[PDB]
């Protein structure tokens, strides 16, 4: 059954579809008529399930694609590496961590852009930059250029086998379309190979490299006097001198005697007091750990040796009184669209980014990663914004399974059907859901606004006036500051320095983490969160099960994915399609993803981050202000963008002129999209007709013939240009307050 | 809604058949006691006429209103008790 | 809403009936059809397979339990008196019998002004012969109404006539066959406890709510082993 | 595995609707047709009257624990009276509503159809006048309500957990 | 509409009740004691209701854990018969 | 070492996993498991020598199961007892 099946030499490698620029379609190789050809060549070039009918194609197509993607992710690191490795000041950092600012980037001189070259320390002049790479560098044990350099050919060398691959597989030997649709094999092999084993050879790397090096660093030995990382592989001695448990060999391991290995494979929680990061062994242990259980979960499915479960029985099994033919019908869809996997994978992906960002605020694994406040709120808020647009693209994607690929003979009384057939009752309830929230906690907002506004301070929603207290988030950090005594009991210390229980770390006169008190603002501004998050969700899922038909348009299906309207009858049709939806779904993304990481800074700034001195004193970067001046909206708009944004607009003449540069840039570019948001394209047609005969007129009109953008595409240009605006704007506010206060 | 087969329409059960039901209406007459009855009708039952009730509704809430607004202790409002500090001078000495 | 015109259907009776092993029940004897109340088809003896001994089963089943019914009611009732505070002779059950021996006699709550009755063999000579007329009555007719049922005579028996209604009439007669189970049950208890503890049903009560643990039947599990 | 709880509204496929627990269901449909409002065949004003003393009644609390008399040593009467213009308000709001509704000569609009297709007499809450008896009794029947609730709460003492 | 939808056994209870008492109740002072204890720990209760408990208490943990799995017993049990009968497996 | 705790258990563990799979108290490759946990019968195209239908794959599946719960076995002993 699972085989490896490919068809030999299947494309004939050539130039002479390069010189067919619409070569895919069969409407645009005819060559262009007007100027909206070349909008639709480069609008549907990658959209492949358009253009053939087939399966094979496509997913030779998606494979070869995928390949190139990863060379370009490829390039990508090799260039980070490569640059890090030349103009960088990592060495010097390595010195002296605390004092030395990160910087991996230098301009050159032409235009007066010399004041771009900041001091950022060691006797060198850059960029200040806060990917945080110096610290991951640092934590894999790197501590010379040479072996950067080495990594940055090893990338080249990657990218250039990627690239061939991709070549080979489609022009020489193309996968059959049985081959594909082994999703047993598929998920055996992906799940145990490339999670389990490469868990382990990055455990492998850190028992064997990377503990004894950082050791010696943590320790105080100078960099330049450590010893290579081969001589602890050769050379047992040392490994033991820093570890005596390696001195036994690998008989522990097999004899079960695996508590002789407990000074290197640790259970303990919080930071190391040193760095303020993660301890590496308990790192170890843990790499260790899901090692073993992928590799454990990657031998569940049935393959050609019989063992095994068959994920089309499972579906087929689990059914119940309530839904009908419960998951019958799934399996089929899930291995014959595209479609529905890339929904699925990019909810999954976007859902874990975010979870991604909220662990590594919390418990920062990187060694003097949490007292560079640059880097955090960076990283924060970059991987938020990843899984924001990753969930907005689920969405969008299983619209067009929806639209295309649905087939109601299949679907006849399974949860699909079932769901199409109550979607009105479930639209109905969450709205009133969106409304009830939006009402009971931005009406609060409001109230407080009034009552201050009134002189009547005694009747607000504060903490002095009527409390709102989180009860249950409370409760939940109580619990799990008190772990390590109860139900983790052979943890030594609480997962988290936030939960309410546990001490301050402070390296180097700043505090790396501290316990995060919850009161009557908290509870404010996440069911703020919940507001936008089920607002969000009603819009997509309106889009989503409304994008074949309603009430309105009984044939929404025959009009496609990606229409305009139906025409000013019924009243008005404008936006009926679930592009559309998709539409305002970015939007509001945007809205909560902001909202999400001005809590976060402002909270951090207020309550985390500051300056320790002798005796154990703290002060904050604002002086505890969120608990007192977040509850009112003018309080927002006063102690925080007016405040924070003083750094910004104040850059000019300094290194950080580029930030206050790209913040007027930005407010630009989001004010520019508002003239393809609000307008409609029959003006522009007409003043084009307009500026056509004046070109006219002089026997230079172009052959070409030039029309408006289609709406569409003004509404997908206004949504781009205005999410570039917005989100630059942030960027730039972000980067130049916590740089200079940080 | 003929309802002897699939058959979901008839011309004669039209009531039926564009589904006018009356859910969860109940017609059993015994509901409460009979003085209770006689007490609330003889009572309530003045205010059943409706151009009547409006314009002694009108009338009794500006009256209400009104009355309370202009005998409102000072002790209550805040409006009605005026200021007690000094007051405070203009930037350029503008009162 | 719907008018559910469902006039006669008691679970209690018919072939789906609960059963005294639940679904672990399965073969049950064929005499055991049910049509009578409390039937959870369990005659694993084999003591009912003639009719005319099920039915005498029956009534002697009947009587033994409202007996107990009340012995129950009697035996629990001066003990929680005596906790709300009113004084008794003997506050337990098991030692209550003996009052009359003692030269104050019995009295009513504790009341000297009520019975105080000192006298012996002729409130037992009365109270047997008076008693052996009322069963003549039971099974032979009476002044109160002549024999319809054995088990349910009935007539000046229900004065409130709760037993009007058929299916009311059958519901009655399963819970009143449950609580007189119940009571059988509690009265073999008592006397079980009794017999073991030589204590009262408050006070056991009272161990068994301070260290349940501690304080059960098998605290007692030693006292009764020869030599 | 043929067994399924879920069914279109009194059987018919193709009426607006499902028929649930949530919908059908022993309680929760004696519950609803036990209300006074769906008592169809009692007079419109005591239904009326049993809908204002409980409206009234619960309305009497939210006014006197938060409003800005609440720390006051009027603040029940202060509620009392926002509660009873609630009530007048509210009110005036079914006049005008029952006035725009119904005219004096339409029969009624209620279903006179049961779900088991059986043929009962019109709900007359559904008319001028039902409309018009319904509100006298709902004025009557909240300000009773209120009034019975301050008397309760601070005429009587009453100790109450928060009063 | 089928009025009896939950389709009535009633001797699920019980079935359930003693499937989560009987593994509550076996580790060394953990299970259903703990929600025992704390229905007779009620405090001051001689009247009514003592104030209810802090949030820096076990109670809550406690009663959660019961609950939650004497739920889940329950709901698997209901499963279990009802299941059987009409097939599944 | 070999009369050990540790070794019986394991050794225990690995038979007592081998015997079930061989003989029909366990799943394997020929002998299919139902949702009704039954154990019908499947046909596989592994040939192999032993007569009642134990192939390499299942001694294989067999042995790493044992190794696993003998694994467990012992690590929850030491740390309990
Ligand atoms: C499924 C497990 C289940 C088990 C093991 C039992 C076990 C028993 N039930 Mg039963 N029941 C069970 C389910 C149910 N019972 C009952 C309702 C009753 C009743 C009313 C009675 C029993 C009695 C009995 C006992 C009869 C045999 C005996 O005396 O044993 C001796 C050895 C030990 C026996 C202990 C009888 C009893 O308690 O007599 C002492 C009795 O009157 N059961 C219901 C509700 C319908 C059940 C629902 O699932
Ligand atoms: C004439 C006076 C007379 C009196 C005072 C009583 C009073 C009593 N009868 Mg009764 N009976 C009497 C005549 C008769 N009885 C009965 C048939 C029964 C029965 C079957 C039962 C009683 C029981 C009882 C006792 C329980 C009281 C009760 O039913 O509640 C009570 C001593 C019940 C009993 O003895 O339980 C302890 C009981 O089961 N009587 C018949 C035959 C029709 C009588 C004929 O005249
Ligand atoms: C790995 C993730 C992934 C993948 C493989 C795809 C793949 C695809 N997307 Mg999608 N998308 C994603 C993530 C992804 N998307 C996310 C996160 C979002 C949220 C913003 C979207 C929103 C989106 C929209 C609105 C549309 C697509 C469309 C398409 C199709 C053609 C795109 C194109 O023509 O490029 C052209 C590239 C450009 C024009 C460059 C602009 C910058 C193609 C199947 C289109 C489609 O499906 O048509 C039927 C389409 O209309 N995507
Ligand atoms: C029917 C049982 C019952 C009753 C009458 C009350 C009654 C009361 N509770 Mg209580 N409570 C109960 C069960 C009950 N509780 C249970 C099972 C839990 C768990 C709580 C948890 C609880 C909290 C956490 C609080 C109350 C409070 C209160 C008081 C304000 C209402 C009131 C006296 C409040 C109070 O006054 O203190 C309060 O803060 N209760
Ligand atoms: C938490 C307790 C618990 C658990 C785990 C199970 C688990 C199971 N029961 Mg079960 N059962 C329980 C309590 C429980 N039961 C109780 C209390 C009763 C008495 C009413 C029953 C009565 C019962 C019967 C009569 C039958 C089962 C059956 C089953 C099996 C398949 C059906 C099922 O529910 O899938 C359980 C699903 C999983 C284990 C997967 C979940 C993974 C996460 C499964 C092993 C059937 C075999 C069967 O015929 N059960
Ligand atoms: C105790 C359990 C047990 C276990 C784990 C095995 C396991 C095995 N037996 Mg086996 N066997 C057993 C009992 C067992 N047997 C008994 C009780 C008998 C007597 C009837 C046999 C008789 C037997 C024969 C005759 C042969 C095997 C063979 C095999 C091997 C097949 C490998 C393969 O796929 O060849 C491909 C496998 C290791 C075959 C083999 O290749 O052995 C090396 C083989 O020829 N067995
Ligand atoms: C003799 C049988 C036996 C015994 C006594 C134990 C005992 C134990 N096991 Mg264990 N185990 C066994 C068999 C056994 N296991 C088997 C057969 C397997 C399958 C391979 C496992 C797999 C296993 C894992 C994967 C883990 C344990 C853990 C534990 C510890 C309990 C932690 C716990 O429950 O927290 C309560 C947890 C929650 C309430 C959640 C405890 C020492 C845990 C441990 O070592 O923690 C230190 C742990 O992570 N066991
Ligand atoms: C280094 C990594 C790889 C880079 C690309 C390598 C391409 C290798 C050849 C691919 C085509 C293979 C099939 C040949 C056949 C083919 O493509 O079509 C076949 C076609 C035949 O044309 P003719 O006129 O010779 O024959 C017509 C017939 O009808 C009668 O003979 O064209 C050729 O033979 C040209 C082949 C080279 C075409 C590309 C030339 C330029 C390539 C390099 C461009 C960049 C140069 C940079 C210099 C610094
Ligand atoms: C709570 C509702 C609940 O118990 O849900 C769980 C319930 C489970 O129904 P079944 O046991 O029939 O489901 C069997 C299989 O479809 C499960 O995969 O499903 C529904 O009620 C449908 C969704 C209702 C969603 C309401 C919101
Ligand atoms: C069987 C049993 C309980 C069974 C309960 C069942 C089936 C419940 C079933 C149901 O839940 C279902 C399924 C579904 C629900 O809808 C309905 C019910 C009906 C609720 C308890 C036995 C319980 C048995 C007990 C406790 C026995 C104790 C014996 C002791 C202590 C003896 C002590 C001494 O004998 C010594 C040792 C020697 C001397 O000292 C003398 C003394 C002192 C007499
Ligand atoms: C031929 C022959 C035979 C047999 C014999 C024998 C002796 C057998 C045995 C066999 C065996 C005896 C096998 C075994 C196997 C085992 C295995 C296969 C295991 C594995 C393991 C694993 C897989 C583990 C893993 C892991 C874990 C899970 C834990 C942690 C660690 C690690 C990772 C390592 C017969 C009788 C038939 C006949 C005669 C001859």
């Amino acid at each position: 059954e699972v085989k490896i099946m490919v068809e030999k030499d299947p494309v004939k490698t050539s130039f002479e579809k390069w010189a067919k620029p619409g070569h895919f379609s069969r409407t645009l190789a005819k060559g262009p008529n007007t100027t909206t050809w070349i909008w639709n060549l480069h609008a549907d070039a990658h959209d492949f399930d358009s253009h053939t009918n087939d399966l094979e194609e496509i997913s030779r197509k998606v494979f070869s694609a995928h390949f190139g993607q990863l060379a370009v992710i490829f390039i990508w690191l090799s260039g980070m590496y490569f640059h890090g490795a030349r103009f960088s000041n990592y060495e010097a950092w390595l010195s002296d961590p605390t004092h030395i600012k990160p910087s991996a980037q230098v301009v050159w001189p032409i235009v007066g852009q010399k004041i771009l070259n900041g001091d950022v320390g060691g006797g060198f002049q850059g960029i200040q930059i806060t990917s945080g790479f110096f610290q991951l560098w640092r934590a894999s044990g790197i501590t010379s250029e040479l072996q950067l350099y080495t990594t940055a050919i090893g990338g080249l060398i990657f990218a250039a086998l990627m690239l061939f691959a991709g070549w080979f597989h489609y022009h020489k030997a193309a996968p059959k379309l049985a081959w594909f649709q082994n999703v047993e094999s598929m998920l055996n092999h992906h799940l145990a190979g490339l999670l389990g084993l490469g868990s382990l050879a990055w455990a492998g790397h850190q028992v064997h490299v990377s503990l004894p090096i950082n050791r010696l660093l943590d320790a105080g030995v100078d960099p330049k006097e450590i010893p290579l990382p081969h001589e602890f592989i050769l050379n047992r001695d040392l490994l033991a001198q820093l570890y005596p448990s390696f001195s036994k060999g690998l008989t522990p391991f097999f004899t079960l005697n695996w508590s002789e290995y407990s000074d290197f494979l640790t259970f303990r929680g919080g930071l190391n007091p040193v760095t303020g990061g993660l301890w590496l062994t308990d790192t170890a242990h843990h790499h260790l750990a899901i090692a073993v259980l992928f590799l454990v979960a990657g031998h569940m499915y049935r393959t050609n040796f019989g063992i095994g479960h068959s994920m089309k029985e499972i579906l087929e099994a689990h059914k119940g009184p309530f839904t009908g033919e419960g998951h019958k019908g799934l399996y089929e869809i899930l291995t014959t669209s595209w479609h529905a996997q890339l929904a699925i994978n990019l909810a999954m992906l976007g859902s874990l980014t975010i979870i991604v960002a909220h662990h590594m605020y919390a418990m920062p694994p990187y060694p003097y990663l949490a007292t560079d406040y640059a880097t955090q709120l960076s990283l924060f808020t970059h991987h938020m914004w990843i899984g924001g647009f990753l969930v907005v693209g689920a969405a969008a994607h299983a619209a067009i399974f929806m639209v295309r690929d649905y087939d109601p003979t299949t679907q006849y009384n399974n949860l699909l059907d079932r769901v199409l057939r109550h979607r009105d009752a479930i639209i109905s309830h969450l709205n009133w859901v969106c409304i009830f929230l939006g009402f009971h906690s931005f009406g609060l907002y409001i109230h407080n606004d009034t009552m201050s506004a009134l002189g009547r301070p005694q009747d607000m929603f504060s903490d002095t006036a009527i409390q709102l207290q989180p009860v249950f988030a409370q409760w939940i950090q109580n619990t799990h500051a008190l772990a390590p005594s109860l139900t983790a009991p052979n943890a030594t210390a609480s997962t988290s320095l936030t939960w309410g229980g546990g001490d301050l770390v402070a390296v180097g006169g700043k505090v790396a983490l501290l316990p995060i008190p919850l009161g009557t603002a908290d509870f404010l501004v996440h069911h703020i969160h919940a507001f936008t998050i089920h607002v969000t969700v009603l819009i997509l899922l309106k889009g989503v099960l409304f994008a074949r038909s309603s009430r309105l348009i009984p044939d929404k299906a025959n009009l496609g994915f990606r229409f305009p309207c139906d025409g000013p009858g019924r009243g008005g049709t404008c936006q009926v399609s679930a592009w559309d939806h998709v539409f305002l779904g970015l939007f509001w993304m945007y809205n909560a993803i902001s909202v999400v990481i001005f809590h976060f800074s402002w909270k951090m700034q207020s309550d985390v981050w500051g300056s320790i001195s002798d005796q154990g004193v703290v002060t904050h970067i604002t002086g505890g202000n969120f608990a007192q001046s977040s509850i009112t909206i003018n309080g927002w708009l006063r102690d925080f963008l007016w405040a924070q944004a003083s750094q910004v607009i104040q850059s000019y003449g300094s290194s950080l002129s580029a930030y206050g540069l790209l913040f007027l840039g930005a407010h630009f570019v989001w004010a520019f999209s508002l003239m393809f948001l609000f307008s409609g394209r029959g003006y522009w047609q007409e003043l084009i007709e307009s500026i056509v005969w004046a070109h006219n007129k002089l026997k230079v009109a172009p052959a070409i013939q030039p029309r408006a953008l289609s709406i569409v595409q003004g509404r997908a240009v206004g949504v781009a240009h205005y999410l570039l605006g917005g989100i630059a704007t942030t960027w730039a506010f972000f980067l130049a307050r916590i740089i200079s206060v940080g | 809604k003929y309802g002897e087969k699939s058959v979901y329409f008839d011309l004669g059960e039209i009531d039926n058949t564009t589904g006018n039901w009356d859910l969860y209406g109940n017609d059993d007459p015994n509901r409460y006691n009979g003085f209770q009855n006689k007490f609330f009708e003889t009572f309530a039952g003045a205010f059943t006429k409706r151009g009547l009730l409006l314009k002694f509704l009108v009338l009794g809430g500006a009256t209400t209103i009104g009355y309370l607004g202009s005998t409102s202790s000072p002790d209550l409002l805040a409006i009605k008790n005026g200021p007690k500090q000094v007051p405070v001078m203009g930037p350029r000495g503008r009162k | 809403r719907r008018t559910v015109k469902s006039t006669s259907d008691s679970i209690w009776y018919g072939a789906d009936r609960p059963k005294y092993l639940g679904p672990f029940s399965g073969e049950t004897p064929s005499y055991l059809t049910g049509e009578f109340a409390g039937d959870y088809g369990w005659d694993t003896a084999g003591l009912s397979s003639d009719p005319e001994t099920f039915a005498r089963n029956r009534e002697l089943e009947v009587i033994h339990a409202r007996w107990a019914m009340l012995g129950a009611l009697g035996c629990l009732t001066p003990e929680l008196l005596a906790k709300s505070g009113v004084k008794f002779g003997e506050a337990v059950w098991f030692k209550a019998g003996a009052q009359i021996f003692s030269e104050g006699g019995l009295d009513y709550l504790g009341n000297p002004s009520l019975v105080h009755a000192q006298s012996i063999l002729a409130i037992w000579a009365s109270q047997v012969v008076l008693m052996g007329a009322v069963e003549g009555y039971r099974v032979a007719g009476g002044p109160l109404g002549e024999i319809t049922d054995p088990i349910y005579p009935g007539g000046s028996f229900d004065p409130l006539g709760l037993a009007d209604d058929p299916d009311t009439f059958a519901e009655l007669k399963v819970k009143e066959i449950k609580n007189g189970r119940l009571a059988m049950f509690s009265m073999f208890g008592f006397f079980v406890q009794a017999i073991v503890t030589g204590k009262g049903p408050l006070e056991n009560l009272n161990d068994h709510l301070a260290d349940p643990v501690a304080n059960n039947a098998w605290a007692y599990a030693t006292n009764f082993v020869p030599g | 595995e043929k067994y399924q709880v879920i069914e279109p509204l009194n059987g018919d496929p193709f009426i607006g609707g499902f028929e649930t627990p949530v919908t059908s269901s022993p309680l929760i449909a004696w519950y609803l047709s036990n209300l006074p409002a769906y008592r169809t065949a009692v007079a419109p004003l005591l239904r009326g009257v049993e809908i204002g003393l409980a409206h009234g009644y619960l309305l009497v609390g939210p006014f006197v624990l938060t409003g800005p008399l609440r720390n006051s040593a009027v603040r029940g009467e202060a509620g009392s009276l926002a509660a009873a213009g609630l009530v007048t308000i509210l009110t005036m709001c079914l006049t005008i509503y029952g006035i725009a509704s119904f005219k004096e000569g339409e029969p009624s609009k209620a279903p006179s159809l049961t779900l088991t297709g059986r043929q009962k007499d019109a709900d007359k809450l559904q008319t001028a006048e039902g409309w018009a008896s319904f509100t006298g009794g709902w004025f009557f029947g909240g300000l009773s309500g209120v009034a019975w609730a301050y008397i309760l709460l601070y005429v009587l003492n009453l100790p109450y957990p928060v009063k | 509409f089928n009025r009896d939808w939950l389709r009535k056994d009633l001797s699920v209870i019980g079935f359930g009740l003693i499937g989560w008492l009987a593994p509550s109740s076996l580790p060394v002072i953990n299970g259903n004691s703990l929600t025992g204890l704390f229905l007779g720990s009620i405090g001051p209760e001689l009247a009514h209701f003592p104030t209810g408990p802090a949030l820096t208490s076990p109670f809550w943990l406690w009663m959660v854990t019961w609950h939650v799995g004497l739920f889940i017993v329950l709901t698997l049990g209901q499963i279990g018969f009802k299941g059987r009968q009409d097939g599944y497996w | 070492y070999i009369g050990s705790s540790t070794n019986l258990i394991m050794v225990a563990s690995t038979t007592l996993m081998l015997f079930a799979g061989r003989f029909g108290l366990a799943p394997s490759a020929n002998r299919k498991s139902t949702a009704g946990l039954k154990l019908v019968d499947r046909d596989s195209g592994l040939q192999t020598g032993d007569p009642a239908g134990f192939t390499a794959t299942d001694t294989l599946a067999c042995g790493a199961l044992g190794h696993v719960i003998g694994v467990g076995i012992v690590l929850g002993l030491k740390a309990t007892a």
